[PDB]
């Protein structure tokens, strides 16, 4: 929330997201980087 | 035929000596050292209602 001269977290969702195995093996076994994305089921949902 | 004569006697041990002394046994530690410490903080609550 960004009030008049100061700002405050109003809430801080913290998640640990598996890679998934296609990234493990082209990207980060291969090449030694990751996509700066995060798709994964939580919640019995695909959030990306 | 003629007897045996007295055979050399075995000799009491001389015994061991000893010194006297005041002993202190020390083992390896393994007590985390201890202190106190204080925390100041806040807890900061952020209810959506
Ligand atoms: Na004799």
């Amino acid at each position: 929330w960004f009030g008049h001269r100061y700002s405050q977290f109003m809430g801080i969702f913290e998640d640990r997201a598996p890679v998934p195995f296609e990234e493990v093996i082209d990207k980060i076994n291969a090449k030694g980087v990751c996509r700066s994305t995060a798709k994964y089921v939580r919640n019995n949902m695909e959030t990306t | 035929v003629q007897f045996e004569q007295p055979r050399r006697c075995p000799t009491r041990p001389e015994g061991q000596n000893y010194t006297e002394g005041i002993a202190v046994v020390f083992k390896e530690n393994i007590a985390p050292y201890k202190f106190k410490a204080t925390m100041y903080y806040k807890d900061v609550t952020v209810s959506q209602v």
